[PDB]
């Protein structure tokens, strides 16, 4: 014989269609919804996505990659011309060592 | 750490704090203090139900001025304290060369460190 | 107008706002003067 | 070492335990606090008389007057407790529980 | 079984139940005076003669 | 609006004298709101003196 | 505002604003019996100011703009619905009763502040003591759960025990059939739906508890039914009333200063209106309260501190 | 970096002094401008890291996560209405400003030189998401969700502070070069084992590992979409990046002491892929999916191969994209029908005719469709772990089978076969949700075209 | 207290056995007397014989925990014969937890006390083994 | 109450605390503590309920036996090397009794039983002034007398204070008892670092006094004693809610917020000493003393409790309470993270 409440039946469902069939995602203000569609496709795709594609498609030599390609080509031709085998092992100088004796 | 001329009373800023260069105009820490003063005036306008960002501008001007002033004095004290700590440290290094010898800097051609690989 | 017999304020008093703006301008000119004196002291001493 | 100091400190600790444990009335507890007060009075006074520490002999009379007005504040609080109850018991204080 | 009920009995439950028990045994004290001063007395004795601090 | 809110029973769970119930917690009482216990008016009669023939 | 301890040291006391017209007189009657007729008679024949009946929208009438706000904010009381159906299980008797308790308490605090503030004595009608008598008789008819009677008793314990009682109470007695005849001569049909045993229980508790609980606190003048103007008798019996008892004999200055600083900033007075006990017949869910508060901010004169409010003034926000 | 930081501070009063029906466009527009500005970061080359002076630097590991974060922000900022687009103006501005401040501490956390600055900005990243999911969690246990959240993350993340102050006051300052270039190998004491357990266990809490994984699912299913996507993507991959920083120290002891964490991670990956095969409450399946992929990440971090680190960062970024998308789809389905369960609202092949294509593309990038970045990450992790041990590949492929199983079961359960024909309220798709879909899956396929960016410092 | 913890750690580990268990019983009796003193200071057991019963119960339980702790420490030292691993005091702490669960007559209390006492006793042996200072440097 | 009498008694509290600060003589330190007691007793019983009567009785007995045990320690100091100099003491026994007397006087876990009971039955102004000045005044004395203390005393008192001030608080829903338990925990934190670098202790004293001023100011702005009243003040004003959020979490001590700086700098100059298990135990208890803050937050601002009406009535009237100094102390109490190098402002 008591209620513990005073409020409306929750919720009050409002369909976002059926007042604007020409509406996009949010509220029935017909101008700013078109403004949102325009800004999300122009300032979100048309100036961001394809420009980012052209930006990341080519840029300087990332991790000095093709620099290392041409450097390795010149170094292999250099070491083939000077008779020594390519990739001299023991990259640090074996004369430049001070071993702990035993 | 302790005074270091507590003899020589508390002395909120000594006269040797004029020998160091002062904190300059538009230094970033006092600028942050001024931003905090503006936010303090804004939240003062937000406690009572007056409209925010308006109708309190003399209080804004007073709060920002007072906080920038106090922060300037605190920055001067901070600079003096760090400078006198550095002077005491280097004078104690100069006073006792025996206690703190320098390392014999053996080069990496003769530093033996074992390897312990990861697989 | 629009208020039944009790505005506690609304017409602001002029001693307090003039006092606050005067002491704030005093504090600005004092900090600029003290900063000028400190820069003068440093550039004299070193 | 002036062996009397041993018995006076022992009597101090007896007065301290009498201050701490008490069952019936707050008045006897405040009175044993007064006894502890007198113990500190007597010990400091015997030392200042023996050592001929003659300039700063302010201690016995000033410790006396200050801790006496402390006891006066305690009497005012106990009279207020006896006002707001029928008695001034250690019990009937079971409101304001921890 | 393994994830939900046993992992919730090992990491939250023992901790939270221990905090509830220690709270309801420490801060749930009836408001007297003689017990507090006897606690002070045994604190003084247990500091002086049992586990020493001045020695 | 489908965002769930705590209720009258939650607000009553965040009440009482102490938070957590125990085996004996019923004797712990909630304090009043004006911080005034309804004090003992312990004077039913004034000082009734009977001056007789002395 | 020029108040505080600084005003108490500049101007020493408030005992200078005294006496013998600066007083609290209270005309207590039954419903449509002890009314604003005799209250305005003694007000205009004693040199003493008058407060109206503490209705529903008195909280909106005493501050801000003169328009009473609608019952989505001042309500949800519906006094005509109480006279229609004092049995609805949705809850309308006690919400009205607690609102009227806040109304009576507000106008009582206004009267005390005006009595302290440079005179010059005030009259009240249907005060807080008659208010608890009124609800206890409403429970004698049995419309309210006893839990809620315990709640209102707790409200009466917290609020009333800080204030001074009024100086005099003019009690007016009009018998049951005469009030029946008067309300039949009025003509409001929602008010015509009231019964008579409710009014009988009002008179029974109102004579059985109220007049014993006065006991020279709020010294009494009991008057008959057609004893009405008859202004000479009530004015003269005030003029030699012989004030003897009550706690107005001991202030001396300090309780008056503390009451001046307790009544003002009236949120201090209203800190004890919601205790709470959470009252399943009274309380309001969260979403309704949120949309009601947002609509209350969307009233043009009540949003963000009407001392500083736009669209009325004051052209001083300093650009 | 401060040119990439200070417009986020100047973006905060934009929302405040933008008027009604105007905050939305301004916030979205300027956060996309910040996305271009952060797309201009990528300059890093060859030998060293890129210093953004003394306070800041970036490896080539923090850079893709940072660009991912500032790209993910406008996606979220458009995602987070229709459950608060009818609330108040001041609370709406407070919500959007709290998201912006959250982004600010995310960028502060990713761009750190000193690990103390990293830890302060780590729990600064912690604190706003608490408020957001607790206030708008939209279910009756969001209280318990935020409570378990903050208590697990602080109670695990706390001895990291003591260990980092210890490394501060025993081996000089805490530049990552000067934590590098100077670190001596610390041998096998027990104190070294406790310090390693402190640092690694704090980030184990943040991943989560299997023993601490019930931290997650309440804080997703009882949380709004903004806090969910920030939580999953940026917080879990932020914990991963933090371990990728701090694992440079303590190399000779992690071999002997890192066996059981690999173990709990593998067995929990298997049991978590098993646990999200049968549950209802559709939102939670993606949460346990994230737990499975992060256990795979933790196996990849605690084995210490450059192949493993490349697969680790690829799996991080690809799973961040996939999980954020699939959370947005579950949000769309819950905004259609207010149930959150799985078996109820079937059908949806007839109706919402192109939403099915997005469910398909999300479930196939969750399936590791092989040109995508997700299979690149999973593949190089499988390669490095088969180099680590010859028998662990059964657990990896068993994860693969059951992962395909529950992902495609999610696809053919809720959106395949029969409308229950009592639903009769759902409207066809808005342009906003499909716009968010095209915000999701164009960067993933463009990274699938050019994936030399997102591979880590050991490229 | 100080002298009995010093004579505890002065005995090597090592098998100079049952002197160590006697020291552990003294540890348990002292700790039980501590807890019993605070309990009788905060309960009013009403009556005095009930208070003596509570003190005897607490002291005998703590002494039994310390006793079986030291006994399985000695047995682990005799069997494993490795004076360094904290697994022996892990066994010791879990044995003490099972005895606490036996003398409260429960299951989960004993299991949780097994876990906590095992971890803490392992930490005690481990911190004594490396050397972690008592309460302070207190220098810089 | 008269305002002249109250301003004079405030001047005596100021005078007693300054005499505690400045005097090189031990008698004047004892006189300063006593004058602080004699003046702080009529700050309590500002009302006339028996609550304040019992509270001031308990406070007076514990306060007085603390003062007399301090005088005992000083007379023992003169039994040994005898001069009235505030310096290194000359006895482990006298230093032991002195630290126990200042732990009774200060508020510390073997002697903390009077604090929640005395804070339950007093007005909030009296509680604010007693917490601020009675945690201020003995810290100067301990800062002076540090170099002759056995660390077992201070450290056992500190560890036990942090863990008991943590474990009390989960069961209490009175606001004053919550603040008192937080006070016992923070005084344990401020006691622990005393023998290592006391600049940290006095900076933490400054921070905690600012925090307590903000807390009791935000409870002076609305006459609230339970969390249900805090939900009603959620209903009547929204800015109080977000300030309860930020200030209670600043009591919690999270790294973007100003209450983390006293914990963090303590861990810094605690772990440059080679005790590590004691910092991690203290900081786990710092994780412990945040849950009652968190449920306080969840009561106030992050959930929405049902509300009684007549807040409908209260919405007409302004929030015309005066605040002593709220916003300055608020944003000084919350936004003081990036001013880390203001440690050096103190010594
Ligand atoms: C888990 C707690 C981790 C605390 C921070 C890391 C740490 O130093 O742990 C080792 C710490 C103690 O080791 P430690 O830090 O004392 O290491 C030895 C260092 N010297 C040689 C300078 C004494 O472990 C614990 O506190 C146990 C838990
Ligand atoms: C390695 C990493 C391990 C991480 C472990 C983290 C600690 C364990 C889990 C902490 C969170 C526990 C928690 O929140 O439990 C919920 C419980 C409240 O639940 P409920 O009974 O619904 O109460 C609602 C209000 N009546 O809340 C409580 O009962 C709170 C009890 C206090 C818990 C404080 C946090 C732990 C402190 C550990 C100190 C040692």
């Amino acid at each position: 014989p008591t209620l513990r409440w005073q409020e409306d039946p929750e919720p009050e469902d409002e369909n976002l269609y059926e007042k604007n069939p020409d509406s996009h995602g949010y509220d029935k203000d017909p101008a700013v919804d078109v403004w949102n569609m325009r800004v999300v496709f122009f300032f979100g795709f048309s100036i961001v996505l394809v420009l980012g594609s052209t930006f990341v498609a080519y840029l300087p030599d990332y991790r000095m990659q093709e620099w290392a390609r041409r450097e390795a080509e010149r170094l292999v031709k250099y070491r083939e011309a000077h008779g020594l085998p390519l990739m001299e092992s023991n990259c640090f100088d074996p004369s430049k060592i001070q071993l702990p004796e035993d | 750490m302790t005074g270091r001329q507590a003899r020589a009373p508390l002395q909120f800023l000594p006269d040797e704090a004029r020998s160091l260069p002062p904190p300059k105009l538009t230094d970033p820490r006092l600028a942050y203090i001024g931003f905090l003063g503006y936010c303090s005036g804004l939240i003062d306008n937000a406690i009572r139900r007056r409209p925010v960002l308006s109708a309190g501008l003399h209080r804004q001007f007073l709060y920002i001025t007072s906080f920038v002033f106090v922060g300037y004095y605190l920055l001067k004290r901070q600079d003096y304290m760090y400078a006198v700590r550095d002077h005491d440290m280097f004078s104690y290094i100069k006073s006792h060369p025996e206690d703190f010898p320098e390392k014999d800097k053996k080069t990496y051609r003769e530093v033996f460190e074992e390897f312990h690989p990861v697989r | 107008k629009f208020y039944i017999q009790e505005p506690p304020h609304g017409s602001p008093n002029w001693l307090k706002v003039g006092l606050t703006l005067g002491t704030s301008a005093f504090l600005w000119i004092y900090l600029i003067k003290q900063h000028n004196e400190d820069v003068l002291e440093y550039k004299r001493r070193n | 070492m002036s062996l009397v100091y041993m018995n006076i400190m022992m009597a101090f600790t007896v007065s301290l335990t009498g201050l701490l444990m008490y069952r019936s009335h707050l008045m006897s507890s405040l009175l044993c606090l007064e006894g502890m007060m007198l113990s500190l009075f007597i010990l400091a006074t015997l030392m200042i008389l023996n050592s001929h520490f003659t300039l700063a002999s302010m201690m016995p009379i000033i410790l006396l007057v200050f801790a006496a007005c402390e006891a006066a504040l305690g009497l005012s609080l106990l009279v207020m407790v006896s006002n707001t109850y029928g008695t001034d018991y250690v019990q009937n204080l079971n409101l304001l529980q921890c | 079984l393994l994830d939900l009920i046993w992992l919730e009995t090992i990491l939250p439950k023992t901790i939270s139940l221990a905090q509830m028990k220690m709270s309801t045994t420490i801060t749930s004290q009836k408001g007297l005076i003689k017990l507090y001063f006897l606690s002070f007395l045994i604190t003084i004795l247990i500091s002086t003669t049992l586990l020493n601090f001045h020695e | 609006a489908r965002q769930w809110q705590p209720d009258v029973e939650w607000a009553e769970q965040y009440g009482g004298a102490v938070m957590y119930p125990t085996k004996e917690t019923a004797h712990w009482k909630p304090p009043p709101w004006n911080d005034v216990d309804p004090p003992k008016d312990t004077l039913v009669s004034n000082l009734t003196l009977n001056f007789g023939p002395q | 505002l020029q108040y505080g301890p600084l005003a108490y040291i500049l101007g020493e006391k408030t005992t200078k604003k005294m006496t013998e017209n600066s007083k609290l007189i209270t005309v207590d009657g039954n419903i449509c019996s002890g009314k604003s007729k005799l209250a305005k008679e003694v007000a205009e024949k004693l040199g003493l100011k008058h407060f109206p009946e503490a209705g529903i929208h008195y909280a909106d009438s005493t501050t801000g703009d003169g328009k009473p706000l609608p019952v989505r904010f001042s309500g949800n009381c519906s006094l005509e619905k109480f006279y229609d159906d004092p049995k609805s299980n949705d809850g309308n008797s006690y919400r009205l009763q607690a609102w009227l308790y806040a109304s009576r308490l507000l106008q009582y605090a206004d009267a005390l502040e005006h009595l302290l503030s440079t005179g010059q004595g005030v009259v009240l009608e249907r005060s807080i003591y008659s208010d608890f008598v009124f609800l206890e008789a409403m429970y004698r008819q049995g419309f309210i759960r006893k839990q809620c009677v315990d709640h209102y008793n707790q409200v009466k314990k917290v609020t009333v025990c800080e204030y001074l009682p009024p100086h005099v109470v003019i009690y007016v007695d009009v018998p049951v059939s005469e009030v029946q005849s008067r309300i039949q001569k009025k003509g409001n049909p929602h008010e015509m739906k009231i019964t008579s045993a409710y009014l009988q229980d009002i008179e029974n508790v109102y004579k059985g508890t109220f007049l014993p609980e006065m006991s020279e606190k709020c010294e009494v003048l009991q008057y008959s039914a057609w004893e009405a103007e008859d202004a000479e008798k009530v004015v003269e019996d005030i003029q030699y009333l012989k004030y003897d008892k009550g706690p107005w004999l001991d202030q001396d200055d300090r309780k008056l200063h503390n009451l001046r600083m307790l009544v003002q900033d009236k949120l201090e007075v209203l800190n004890y209106t919601s205790i709470p006990v959470f009252l399943p017949e009274v309380t309001i869910g969260a979403h309704q309260s949120d949309r009601v508060f947002q609509e209350f901010t969307e009233l043009p004169g009540r949003k963000y501190r009407a001392g500083y409010n736009e669209d009325v003034g004051d052209k001083w926000i300093w650009l | 970096m401060l040119k990439y930081i200070i417009p986020t501070m100047m973006l905060m009063p934009l929302t405040w002094l933008s008027k009604n029906s105007m905050i939305w466009i301004n916030t979205t527009l300027h956060s996309l401008l910040i996305s271009l500005t952060s797309l201009l970061l990528l300059n890093q080359f060859g030998d060293n890291s890129l210093n953004f002076s003394l306070t800041f630097f970036s490896d080539s590991l923090s850079t893709p996560l940072l660009i991912l974060t500032m790209w993910l922000l406008p996606l979220m900022l458009m995602a987070s209405q229709h459950h608060l687009s009818k609330e108040n103006l001041a609370r709406k501005k407070l919500f959007i400003s709290m998201l912006i401040l959250l982004q600010l501490f995310l960028i502060m956390t990713f761009t750190a030189t000193e690990l103390i600055f990293f830890y302060i900005m780590f729990e600064a990243t912690l604190v706003p998401t608490l408020i957001i999911i607790t206030r708008w969690g939209n279910q009756t246990e969001r209280l318990n969700a935020g409570l378990y959240f903050l208590f697990y993350t602080l109670a695990g993340s706390l001895p990291l502070l003591v260990a980092l102050i210890y490394i501060q006051n025993t081996m000089g300052s805490l530049n990552f070069l000067i934590l590098q270039y100077w670190v001596q190998p610390m041998p096998n004491s027990w104190s070294n084992t406790f310090m390693w357990l402190a640092c690694m266990m704090a980030f184990m809490v943040k991943m989560p590992l299997y023993g601490l994984h019930l931290w997650l699912p309440k804080a997703h299913v009882e949380a709004p979409i903004a806090g969910s996507m920030v939580l999953a993507a940026i917080l879990l991959k932020l914990g991963g990046y933090g371990m990728m920083r701090i694992t440079l120290l303590l190399n000779p002891i992690t071999d002997f002491m890192a066996y059981p964490f690999i173990m709990l991670s593998l067995w929990g990956m298997i049991m978590t892929s098993s646990i999200c095969l049968r549950q209802t409450d559709l939102k939670s399946l993606i949460a346990y999916s994230s737990v499975s992929h992060m256990a795979l990440v933790i196996v990849a971090i605690l084995i210490q191969t450059p192949w493993s680190y490349m697969g680790a960062t690829a799996l991080m970024i690809a799973h961040g994209l996939t999980s954020s998308m699939l959370f947005c789809l579950a949000n769309s389905n819950y905004e259609r029908v207010h149930s959150r369960t799985m078996i109820l609202a079937r059908g949806l092949q007839t109706l919402l005719p192109l939403m099915a294509a997005w469910w398909l593309l999300a479930s196939l990038t969750n399936l590791a469709l092989p040109p995508s970045i997700n299979l690149i990450g999973e593949l190089f992790v499988v390669m490095s772990t088969f180099s680590w041990s010859n028998i662990t590949i059964i657990l990896m492929g068993l994860n693969m089978v059951i992962t395909a199983l529950y992902s495609l079961y999610m696809l053919i359960t809720t959106q395949r076969g029969k409308h229950t024909h009592h639903i009769n309220n759902i409207l066809p798709s808005f342009t906003r949700e499909n716009a968010l879909m095209s915000l999701h899956m164009l960067p993933l396929l463009l990274l699938s075209l050019n994936p030399k960016i997102i591979l880590g410092p050991l490229y | 207290a100080k002298t009995l913890l010093h004579q505890y750690w002065d005995i090597p580990e090592g098998t100079e056995c049952h002197r160590k268990t006697y020291a552990a019983t003294s540890i348990g009796g002292a700790s039980g007397l501590v807890v019993s003193a605070y309990s009788v200071a905060l309960k009013t057991p009403t009556s005095f014989l009930e208070g003596v019963a509570r003190t005897g119960r607490y002291t005998f339980t703590a002494a039994a925990i310390g006793a079986i702790f030291g006994l399985t420490s000695c047995i682990s030292a005799q069997v494993r014969e490795k004076p360094d691993d904290p697994l022996n005091y892990l066994i010791g702490g879990c044995a003490g937890g099972l005895t606490l669960g036996a003398r409260t007559r429960s299951y989960g209390i004993g299991a949780a006390a097994c876990a906590y006492m095992g971890l803490t006793a392992a930490l005690v042996k481990m911190g004594q083994l490396e050397g972690w200072k008592v309460f302070a440097e207190p220098k810089v | 109450m008269n305002p002249i009498i109250l301003i004079i008694i405030l001047m005596t509290v100021m005078l007693g605390t300054i005499i505690v600060m400045i005097s090189t003589h031990w008698l004047l330190i004892w006189i300063g503590f006593e004058m602080n007691m004699l003046a702080i007793i009529p700050i309590m019983m500002k009302k006339h309920n028996p609550r304040a009567t019992e509270a001031s009785t308990k406070y007076f007995l514990t306060q007085s036996t603390a003062s007399m045990l301090l005088m005992m320690a000083i007379i023992i100091n003169l039994m040994f090397s005898g001069q009235w100099t505030v310096m290194k003491l000359f006895n482990p026994m006298a230093s032991m009794l002195m630290t126990m007397a200042l732990a009774m006087k200060l508020g510390m876990a073997p002697f903390h039983f009077w604090v929640p009971e005395v804070t339950q039955g007093i007005p909030l102004s009296s509680g604010l002034i007693l917490l601020t000045w009675q945690k201020l005044a003995p810290m100067s004395v301990l800062y002076q007398i540090l170099p002759s203390i056995n660390l077992d005393l201070i450290l056992t008192l500190s560890i036990l204070s942090i863990t008991i001030g943590g474990w009390g608080g989960l069961n209490q829903t009175q606001l004053r008892k919550i603040m008192a338990y937080s006070s016992i925990a923070h005084m344990g934190w401020m006691t622990a670092v005393l023998l290592y670098n006391p600049t940290m202790t006095l900076l933490n004293l400054i921070i905690y006094i600012i925090m307590t001023s903000t807390m009791f100011t935000l409870f002076m702005a609305n006459s609230t004693t339970t969390t249900l009243s805090l939900s009603h003040t959620w209903n009547k004003a929204p800015i109080m809610t977000i300030l309860v959020l930020i200030t209670l979490l600043s009591m919690g001590g999270l790294p973007p917020l100003s209450g983390f700086m006293p914990k963090w700098m303590i861990i810094q100059e605690m772990t440059k000493n080679d005790s590590i298990i004691l910092p991690t135990l203290m900081a786990i208890t710092a994780l412990l003393n945040l849950y009652f803050y968190m449920r306080l937050t969840y009561s106030t601002a992050l959930t929405m409790f049902p509300s009684t009406n007549n807040m409908k009535m209260k919405w007409q009237f302004p929030t015309t309470k005066r605040m002593t100094l709220l916003p300055t102390m608020t944003v000084l109490s919350t936004m003081l993270l990036p001013l880390t190098p203001i440690l050096s402002i103190l010594e």
